[PDB]
Parts: C-alpha cells; structure tokens; sequence
C-alpha cells in the first residue's frame, strides 16, 4: 500500500485535495481510503504508480504553499499550480482533433499563465481536467470557450464591462438547454473578453441580453402552453427574431429560429405550431430582404423539417432525423405503399411552396429524404452522391440484418462519412 | 477593488457550477 | 444504375410524373431516386428493364407534349395515354376471371377512346393502374364501374342529368362503408350513364335520392343510438323499403333490408333492434304481396340470421358466418350438450315462426346449420348435399387442427365449390 | 349411414323426435343431420347400429301414434312408450349402488306402467334418460323423486291436495340451490303423494309451506345482508326453527340450521354472523330440551364447523372442509408452529363449553380434526382409528407430493372409506 | 277437470325444467 | 360549357379520391 | 404407537398438558393424536423416545399433582416442576454462548428456587422453553429479563412498589415495538426488582414512567406525521430527553434519542424531521455539557446516520445501513462519479461541524463509510485497519457476485469479527 | 394478600404474553 499524510491544513484546502486525488486514482484504476480531523487529512491507495505519486506529491505541496500565508510559498504554489496546468494543457493537445480546440486550449494555457490568482487558475484547472475525460470534442468548446471566458473577463486590469458582460453570458449559459446556444453566447462572449474595443463590448452586452429576451420568452411560452399568453409570446420571439434581423448581429437570429423550432416540434398541430411556421416564413423573408445567407438558408431548413414532421406525424409512422450546415435529411421507415404515393405528394406540395432543391430516394421499405440550398450545381451533385449513398448503406445494412438501434447508430457514422467526404 | 474580487469569485463560481453542467450528462 | 432528365416540366405534371414511374419501379421491384427543381426532374433508378425503361419514357413523353400548350403535341398525347390505357387493359384480360368484369373493361377501353379530356384518360388510366394492383375483383367491379361511370357522364354533349347523377352516386360512394351499397349504386348510375332515355334517368335519380335518405337515416339511428329519435329513424328506414317495393326498384330495398340487418346486428338485445326485427317482417309481407323473390326472400334470411345470433349471443360462443343469393350459413362449435338441445329446439322454434326450409347438422362438437328459400326441390337436395359436405370438410380441418381463420376461408373456398359443382 | 324419413308430422311432435334422436346419436358417438318444413321431418345419421336404429324407429313409431286422433293408436304409443319406459328402467338398474335408488327406479317404472298420461310417459322417460347421463347417484335421487312425484300426483283419480303439494314442492326444488333441502323436500312431497291420509297432506302442505318461510327468509337475510332488516331476519329464521322444534320436526330443523350456517359461512366475522351463532346455541339448546337427537347433534356440529372455520380465518390459513352423518372433519395446512398451538388451545376453547367428543391430530404440516357425538364409546373409538388414519393418508400423500385437487379427492375416497370400514 | 288438468301440466313442465336444471348443475 | 368543365372536373376528382378509396383496402 | 392416558383432569390442567406436549413432539420430529372430554384427556405420539415418554410422564405427574387439593402433592409438583427448570436451565447453560446471558439464567433458576409459585414456575418453565428454541442470544436476554423481573417481583412479601414497577414495564414492554428500549427498560426494573432500596424503586419508577412518556409522544408524532401537534411533540420529546440529562438518568437519555431518530429516518426530508436534527445537535451540546460521553458520542453518532441517509435519499442509490457500539458504518454500492465527488464533499461539510473521527473508502464502484469517537487513537488505527478491511471484504463479496442480503449477513460477521478481534 | 396475589397473576399472564410477543417474531 502507498500513504499520504498532510497536516495543518485548513477545511477548504482539504474539501480540495481529496477530490483531486480520488480522480487520479480513478484514472490509475486503484481503490482508495480518506480520512479526516479538523486541520490533518490522511489517504492510503492500493500500489499507486510512482508517476500518479509523483503528480499527487506535487498537488500535495501546492495545495499546502497555496494555503501558506508567505507570499513566496504563494509565489511557489503559482508556478507549481501553472506547471501542473500546462503539463495537462499538454496532455490535452494529442487527445484533441479540432484544430479551433487546439487554439482555445493553448489560449487557454496562455491566460492562465498571465493570471495573478490562484482561484482562476484552479478553475482553469478543473476545465482542463474535465476536458481530458469529456467524450465530446463540442463539450470541450464549451469546457474551453468558458475556460477562456472565465480567464480572459478575470484579469486584473478588466473592466467592469467585461465582468458583467461574462456574467450575463455565463448565467445564459447555466440556464440554456440546448448546446448550440451556449456556444453562441459563449463564443460572443470569448470575443469580447479577448478584446477592448467597447463598441465590442457594448454590442456583445445588447446581444447577449436579446438572447436572454429569447430564452426568457421561450421558458415562458413553454412553461405557459395551451394559452392567449403563450400564443402572444409567438409573436414577441419571432418580433425580437426581426429585430435581430433589423438590426444585422444575427447570430443571436440563429438562435431565435431554432427557440422557434423547438416550440413547434414540441407541441404538433397546435394554434402555436401553426402561429410558429407563419412566422418562420416571415423570419425566412426578412433573411432574405437582409441577404443574411446561413441565416435565411437555416430559415428554410427548419420550415421544411417540420412539413416532413407534420408528414410523418400525419401517417403516423416511425422517422429518423439528423442535421448539418446547410442541409437537412429526414429518413422514413415501413411506409405503406399508399402512404409512399401520399409522402412524396407532401413533399413536392412543401416544395412547391419553399423553393428548395429536394432530393428523394426509395429503396427497399426506407425512404431517404435529403434538402440542401445555397450550394452550387456540383456541391448539390455531390450531395446527390451521398443520399443514395445513405439510402444504399442503410437499406443493405438492415438487409445483412441490422437492427434498429445499429441502423439508429450507423445514421451518426453516415453523418460522420458526410464530413468526411466534404 | 472589492466589487471586482467578488464579481470574479462570482465568475469563478459560475464557471465551476457551467463544468459540472457540461460534465454531468455525460 | 439507369437516369433520365426533363425540362421546363410544371408542378402538377411533374406530380403526375413521380407517381406513375414510382408505380412503375415498385412493379419492377426496382430503388428509385427523384429529385425536384421549380421547372426540372432527374429520375434513376437501380438497372432498369428495357421494356419499362421504354414504358417510362413513352409516359414522360406523352406527359411533356400534354402539358404543351400546342394541339397537336396533344393531339400526340391523346394517342400515347390511349396507347398505354389501351396496352394496361389488355393486361387486365387475362388477369381477370368474371366475364362481367371482362366486358366492364372491354367497354371501358371502349369509352376512354371516344374521349376528348386528358383528365378522362387519366382517371381511366389511374382506375386500371388500381385494377392491375387489386388482389380483389370485387374491388376491380367497383373500379371498373367508378371508371365506366366517369368516362360515360364525362362525354361531350352529355345531358347535365347525367352529371348530376353521378355526382349524386359518386358523393354517395365517398360517404359510404358498405361495398355492395356501392355496388348497387353505381351499377344503377352505370346503367342510367349508358342509356339515353329520361325516364331511366329519373327513376335512378329518385333511386339514388332514396339509397342516400336510407344511408343518411343509418348515420342518424347509429350516432344517437340508444333514443326515440333513433327509434322514429327505424320507422322511416322501415316505411322507405315499403316505398321502395311499392315503386318495385328492387335494388333500393335490397340496400334497405341490409341497413336495418346492420343496426339490427351492432345493437344486440336493444329496443331499436327489437323495432328492426319486426320491421323486417312486414317488409318480408310487403315484399311476398309484390313477387321480387331475391328481396322477398332475402327479408326472410335477414331475419333467420338475427334469430340465430340472438340465440348464439345467448349461449356466448364466437361462430362462423358466411353468405349466398337464395341461401345463410352458420357454424358454432364447443356447445354445451344442453345447448345442443337448445340450439335445436330454437331453430325448430324459429322455423314454426318463420317458414324457412332449413338443414342443422352435428359431428364432434361442430353444429353447421343452413337455411334456404325459394330453390326447387332438386337445388334443395343438393344445397342438403353440400351442407352434409361442409360439416364433413369443417370436421376433417379440425382433424388437421385448424383454427377458425382457416375455416372462414374454406367456407369460401366451399362457396366456390357449391357454385362450380352445379 | 341410414336415413329416416317421416310425413305428415305436428310441429311439437317433430321437436320430440329431434331431442330423443340427438341423444341417442351422441349416445352412440356419432354425427347426423336433420332437415325441417311444415308438415315433415327427415334424419340421416353416420355408422347407425341396428339396435339404435329400432330404437329410433319404435320412437318414430311412438310419435305418430301419440299424434294420431285415435284411441287404439294412442294405446300403441301407451304400449311402445312404456316399453322404452320398461327397457331404460332396467337399463338403470345395474348403473346403480344404492338400493333406495333401485326402488324409487322400481316404483317409477310401476307408476308409469299404471299411468294413463303420455305427457307423465314421455317426461318420465327424460327422467330415466337423464339418470342414464348422471354421474352422481345423489342427483339421480333427485331426479327420481322428481319423476316419482309427478307420476304419483298426477293420477286420474287423485285428490287436488295432492297437485297443490307437488307443486308447492317443485317450486321449491327450482328456487333452491341447495341439494340436501330439495331431497328433504322431495322426499316429504313423495311420501304425501304415497299417503291415502289426509293427515299426512295436511303435514307435508304446512311443512312445506314453514321450508318455503325459511327459504323465502334466507333470500331476505342474503340479499339485504349487512341491514337491520337482515338483522331482524336473522331472529325470525331463528324462530321458525324454534316453531319447528315446537312442532317435535327435526327434518325443517335440519334446513333452518343449515339456511344460517350459509349465512353465517358466506357472511364472516359480521354482527349478521354474531346473531346467528348465539342463536345456533339457542337452537341447540332447544333442541337438547325437546329431545331432537339427529338435529341436536347438526346444530352442535355446525357450531364447532363454524368456530373452526373462524379461527382458521382469523389465522388466514388454507383448510380443508369436507362432511359426513353424525360427525364433522377439518384439515388445516401450513399452519406455523405458533398458531399450531394457537389453534389446538382454541378447540379447547370451543370444547370447554360445546362438551362434543373431540380428537385433534397432527403430522407434518397438516392437522387432522374430527369431531362427533352420541356414538357409543366403540363407534368413537373406530373414529379415533380413522381420523390417525386420514391424517397418516394425508400428509404421506402430501410426502408423496399430491397437490391441492389432489388431496381434495383424497377427502371424497376416505370420506367413502370410512362408511366402506362399517 | 280444468284446474287439475292444468297443474298436471304445469307440474309435467316444471319436472321438465327441474330435469334440465338437475342435469345441468351435476 | 363552364358549369359542365366543373362538375366534370369534380366528378373526375371524386373519381381518383374514390379509386384511391377502394385501391386502400385489399 | 406410544399412547398416554389421564383421568379427572381439569380443564385449565387439559390445556397445561397439551402445549407443551406438543412441543416436545415437535422436537423430537414425532406425529401425535390428542382427544378431550371433560375431566379425561388421551395422547398417542409415533414411537416417542423412552427420555421424552419420561418428561411426559412428569409433566403429566406434576400437572396432576398440581391440581390435587393435598398440599403434600403440590409440593411434590413444585419438586417436579423445579427438577425440570434446573434441566432445562442446565441445557440453556451449555447451549447458549453470552456471558451475562450466562448469569441471568443461573439467576433465574436460583429465583425459582426460592419460590412459593406453581404459576411462577410455569411462565419460568415457558421462559425457558422459549429461549431453547430462540435463535437470538438478545432474545435469549430479552426472555431471560422478562422471566427474573417476574420472579423478582413475585417473591413472597414483596413491597408493591416492586410489583408496580414490574407491571408498569411489561405494560411497557407489550405497548413497544423497539427492542432495545425494551432491554434497557427491563433491565432498569430488573436492576430496581434485585434492589431494595426505596430511592432507587422511586428513580426507576420515574425513569419507567418518562419512558412511557416518550413512547407516547412517539406514538403521538408517528400517527399523527405532518400536524402541527407532531411538529409541538418533536418539542416535547426533546424537552423531556434536556429533563433526562439534567436528571442524569442515562439509559432513558439514551432511548430519548433513538427516539427522535426513528421519527427523522421514518419522515425523511419533512419539517418534522427538521425540526429532530436541531434537538439531536440541542440534546448533544446538552450532553457534552454534561458529560454524558457515551450518549453524547451516542447523539453525535445519530446526527452523521440521518445527514449520510438523507444526501444519500438526494443521490437515490441503494445503500447497506448497519450500526455497532461507539461507531456506524454505511456503504454505498454502483455510486455515479458525480456523486461520489459530491459525497466526498458532503461528507467532509457534515465533519466540519460535528467535530468527528471519520474514514471514507473506494474500491470498484462501492463506497464504506466509517465513523467513530471518543476512542484512543491505536483504537482509531484499528478502526482504519477495519474499514479499510470491510472495503477488502466487500470488495472481495461482489466479486463473488453476492446479493446486499449477503452483504448485510457479511457485516455482521465483519462486526462479530471487530469484537472478537478486540 | 388478595390484591398482591392479583397483581402477580397480572404480571404472569403479561409476562407469558411478553414471550409470546418475543418468540413469534423469529
């Protein structure tokens, strides 16, 4: 067995070191034993690995000189606090594979090595060291985007501008649901934080809090659905949604489409489903009366993955749903031959209507549907390569015998073939 | 100086409480 | 893989298009992908037949010079959709058993080529395609005749009355759920199509008019079942078959016995079917007073069937049930010994009420009963002969262990024997 | 097969025909048909014996003779029903164990013999023909008496006492559900039926009339029950059988007792049941003092019957609760050590004031109790040897694994057992 | 006669039904 | 002529809707 | 067969006889008949053992001997019936393995001796007979107590302050469901039966009666959950536990705050149980203040239980809840990561303010906790060797695949082991 | 004596109902 023994520390100190050193021994795949007193902690771990040792050791003595009232200890706690973040800002960098996630992590690494305290860089920290397990290289935007965000609105010679403009951002950020908009807010947010432009600033702050209205307007035509006020609320997202059209930072416009989005495809048929694809025509207009091209292409992306919804909701059949930048693919399944004649009547009845390039394909008892807008003639080829493809790949897959959880797995791995084809 | 210390625990707090969000459903 | 292309196509053509070639690959077993633009539309499919490819490509062409503004492209379009009518209703032929169906077809041909409308060739060609799809040819009988009635009430210089009626018919067929009502309907509406005299004309009018009040008053007695005003809608279904055998339009009052035969058989032990039962007493007198013996006996058979689902519903058993034009069936199984006892004594009981030559037969635990009216005394005999061989076939498939699905159908598939013995 | 062919026959006389005919095939296990009209009957019948086949043609021949206008045809069916009448009663015969039961067959078949009624004839005949069907020779008791009676009270000189008696006595056998209370019924109406005194009438008419109260009170009691006026009920079903008792009739008695001890056993723990026990005791009580052994004895058992049946439940166990004459037995199974002791000092509990000779035994998981009284110390002591031997052949059948059913047969063959040993 | 011919009936009837209930509940 | 094209047209349609009808079930 | 038969035998002496007859049958594995009469009882066993044939023998002896009005024959009983006790005592003193069990059953047989009573001597024998069978040595204690304070307090001239006390507490004793509080109650009254001093008979009385009062209140606050009287009796209970601290009457302290426990862990999360956490901190500041250090640890010990249980309630998991003296232990089994973080927080917040010696373990997915005070620090290391052991153990035990019923099971042989290892 | 001698039969028969209420627990 292998012993720690650490005394004179203070509560706070010790309600760290355990936890820091219970996630080293759960990644060395050994068992553990604490124990506590009032200003003493001592551990014991199965045969700990000298390297794990050697990393606790040095967690051990910063957290003590962290805690030392000498400024030199402080001083030491500093660099070896700095040492152990760069050492895992280091062990980040070959587990990554998104070259902006690189960046964010050497910025990063960066800021925390200008930082003056001890409490940002323990931050910086525990980001770093949720990044090294997180499953999703989009999680570690997030982790690092507010990593940095944290870093970069802490210095010591920021603003109060900076400040609150973080704390808005973060408080959007803690109460958002869904991941797209923290990484719109947050990005924002990084971008203000790395400069010191207060037009910047200013415009960040105003678009910050437009996506709090949206948020704020989308928690309450939920929380208050099947009602006059919910329905009135429709129209106060989609009024913001132009004004956020109206005025050009439309971003923040993304984000009120897919608010919109959500609503309809949460409650179908309903007033406010009907009240949302009306506005989301008119959002679609002003995009394009603005020439504001992700935005009106988006605009129409999302009307027709509803009119497929409502398709599919109306035959009551089973469907697949994925997204990607600029296209959309809807795939159906065991759809009854009258109900194949009907589906594409709707499709071109949509069509019709929207003016998107739509693509169709029929194989075996799956129908692939694929919709993509503002690419060139030879893009939309490529793309008519790939959902044939996706129709080939699924129907003889479920032909060798794959089920419907594998087929529902192999939709990401297809979508994954999709980038990896680009 | 105090009210920026205290925004800055604050920021650091909140970005503690964001990690454990972003972390916890995975 | 097999593609095709086609310009300055319009939306509603291009509809026409994908559906008929979808129909086509399906038939072929083929995948299939389309793709749409405001004006264009690229097919292919997985390696197609030269004959289909040639099928396909003649409807594309006839498609393109029928949207074309110029008379003679469609003067060109008139002869290939007759081409393909002409060639799916050879195929019809030999597919095809009845000769009344056969010659439906033959006439059907017959009036598509005297017509002037695309929109005609197109019903005619869309009732084929359903034709050649149809597992049943009592569905190719109710195809054909909306076909014949469409294209014989759709002439040019047509009388109004003639449109008029088949609206009335073909409304009244959109309304209804039971087929031979459609059938009866649209044979009259057929026969009144291909006639000229007026007075034909009227007579299926009123016909019609009548068919409807009865349909109408059915919807009324079923929805507000269990009330007087159900009741008085029994009283007027009753009162209109004395007006429809005291007018001698036959047909009409065969609907009639039936519609109370449904709400008769739906409302068990209910006030408003015990009105029914005693209502299709006096219509069998009303109909014995004016010699029509299908409905005259048909009353009568209405009535022994109730009698015996009465009685069956009081011993609790599931039964077979089946149908014939002078002749009712029934099959019970697992009785009770003194439900045997029972059984007997009622249909002996209901027999001393209501006349009808009958035959009951016993073997295992299988009873097989028969009824049979107005056949002279050799048809009798062997309707007896057959009855003794239904309850031989019926006990040798439970020698094979068969379960009641099977039995329904080789009740049919006895039926079919009886009228192919003879 | 063999087919039968009859002309001219009444309605009510083919209905006889198919109901005999029918039996007879399923008495031979063989399958047949039959055919109807005004006027004539047909039957054809698979595999048909030459002895059945007179039989069927005597029965046919009978029909038409009992149909006929004239008297010397109605003497021939006088004469061949009589003889099937003759040949079935000597069919029962060697069916049979018990004597009683070869004499009331006996006496049937005289009293048939002497009858002058075909109506009588032909219902004795379905009497004697569901003996034949019976299983249990208790029913065919039942059944006898009931054609026993019918004979004997409708004789062409009979006093009309007589037919309001049988009456009386039938209504009660078709409103009971209770077999032992028809047989005393029965046998009282048969015994009247026999009398040539007037005095033996007036008896059974009023006794019936008191069995007719209690029933009628038990109706009351059951369906109100939980009331005051079931309450009440409960007080006036006991003073009738304080009437009874008065009256010196242990037969009434033995109903009264058994119409609360249904109550008592269908309604538990209840305050209905808390009157009916003290009155129980009171009943016993009454009938100590007036000397009525046999129904003394039953109000004592059924008491204890009772509180075993009451403790048992109080404890929830599973119990067996077979009877016989003049003792009482109950099996208690899986009862847990505790309630083991728990349920052999609550019989003390009973016995300390019950005084009935009573032996308890206890093997495996099971108890054996017995109970009887006014036995000499002999016939108790044969008890005491069954009672360890029911017990020894219960829990080694239970060692031997037999199952709920299984041991419930095993009650019926020692409950025979034990009057098989006498 | 009448009233005893009746119950003649009557009481043939109800040993009739009496039978079937007999051979029904056995 | 125009009243006779409309009630043509609608009889065509409720022709196809009713062909679809009987087409659904078997 | 062996058969046993006795005369002129009362009925209170019929059921003294039969028990524990039947007892010792049951223990020697042997089927057995009894049959009573008044005044006479007959017992037959399957070929008993001639040992057992003798203890019947005497049984029955001393139970006929014990009714005989001659005073010489009820001294030959109240021989028989001590020789019996000393036998059975002798067989207890060598099966048992407690050491004060061990004492009190020598005590018990020495209070017999000195006893006039054959009803004393028959709950002694029924005593005793009850811990031959009983599984649990605190059972056995349990018993044994109850058997000395009856003794105790029945001995001939006695003050009746003895006999009141007594009653009082087996009253008590048979109000409860709370074992321990019986033992510690018992032990009081057996501590006051074996004294003679006044005072101390006026302590324990007082001790038993606020006893009483507290289960009162618990009954009060139990039935009545969520009232605002519960929410006032929490109050009361608590008052009355500061009154037993000031008094200084350590058991009742004791109880008073296992007590409050109960009520938190039955009403978990409640007002109620908010208010029971605060009294239990109140009631432990009282009794540091007091020094009162076994029930002070005591309430310290409760206060960590109820904060383990509820954070463990918000994590939702399974858990082993156990107990031991002067220290608790709690393991958790298949613990989230996230929650393993958040109870190695929670766990050192709750440590931050109660002050406590405290040990936390990991191994696979399984947490021990462990928490001890008031011991010397080698004890302390011994309880880190323990903990760190039961991890081993338990570790070892879900390896083996085992069930939490065995893990249970495994925690009592871990703190069997922690005893005899001490 | 009399109510000593009560008291005592209290106390036994509560005390067999004390090992009854004991022993019907394992």
């Amino acid at each position: 067995t292998v012993t720690f023994d650490i005394t004179n520390i203070d509560w706070e100190t010790a309600e760290w070191i355990m936890k820091h050193v219970y996630l080293i021994a759960k990644k060395e795949g050994t068992d553990v034993t604490f124990s506590f007193k009032e200003g003493e902690l001592q551990i014991t771990v199965k045969n700990l690995h000298e390297e794990a040792k050697r990393e606790i050791e040095k967690w051990i003595r910063a957290a003590q000189l962290a805690q030392d009232p000498d400024a030199e200890s402080k001083a030491e706690a500093r660099k070896i606090l700095n040492e152990l973040i760069t050492e895992k800002a280091e062990e980040l960098r070959e587990k990554t594979k998104d070259e902006e996630v690189r960046e964010l992590a050497r910025e990063a690494a960066r800021l925390a090595l200008e930082s003056d305290d001890i409490e940002v860089q323990r931050v910086v920290l525990k980001a770093l060291l949720a990044a090294l397990k997180s499953k999703d290289e989009e999680v570690i935007r997030l982790l690092l985007l507010a990593a940095v965000l944290a870093a970069a609105a802490a210095r010591s010679g920021s603003p109060e501008e900076k400040l609150e403009i973080a704390k808005k951002a973060l408080e959007l950020a803690m109460k958002s649901k869904d991941e797209e908009v923290i990484r719109l807010a947050l990005l924002a947010a990084v971008l203000a934080a790395r400069s010191d432009d207060e037009e910047v600033l200013k415009k960040v702050k105003e678009a910050l809090e437009k996506m709090e209205r949206i948020m704020d307007l989308e928690d309450v035509a939920r929380e208050k659905s099947g009602s006059a006020e919910a329905s009135q609320a429709v129209k106060e997202i989609a009024d913001i949604a132009e004004e956020a059209l109206r005025e050009g930072l439309c971003e923040v416009a993304r984000v009120a489409l897919k608010r919109l989005f959500k609503l309809a495809k949460d409650y179908p048929g309903s007033d406010v489903a009907s009240l949302a694809k009306k506005a989301l025509e008119k959002i679609a207009e002003t995009a394009l009366r603005n020439g504001c091209k992700e935005t009106a292409e988006l605009a129409k992306l999302l009307l027709f993955l509803l009119l497929i919804i409502e398709v599919v909701l109306k035959m009551g059949v089973r469907m697949l749903t994925h997204r990607g930048g600029n296209a959309v693919i809807v795939v159906i399944e065991g759809l009854h031959p009258s109900q194949i004649v009907q589906l594409m009547q709707d499709v071109i009845k949509a069509a019709k209507k929207l003016g998107v390039t739509v693509t169709i394909t029929v194989s075996g008892d799956i129908v692939v549907i694929m919709v993509v807008v503002g690419a060139s003639d030879e893009e939309q080829e490529e793309a008519r390569r790939l959902v044939q493809e996706i129709a080939r790949a699924l129907q003889e897959a479920k032909r060798k015998g794959a089920n419907e959880e594998q087929l529902e797995q192999l939709l990401r791995e297809l979508l994954e073939r999709a980038e990896r084809e680009g | 100086e105090e009210r920026k210390k205290e925004l800055a625990k604050e920021v650091i707090e909140t970005a503690k409480k964001l990690i454990e969000k972003l972390a916890k459903e995975e």
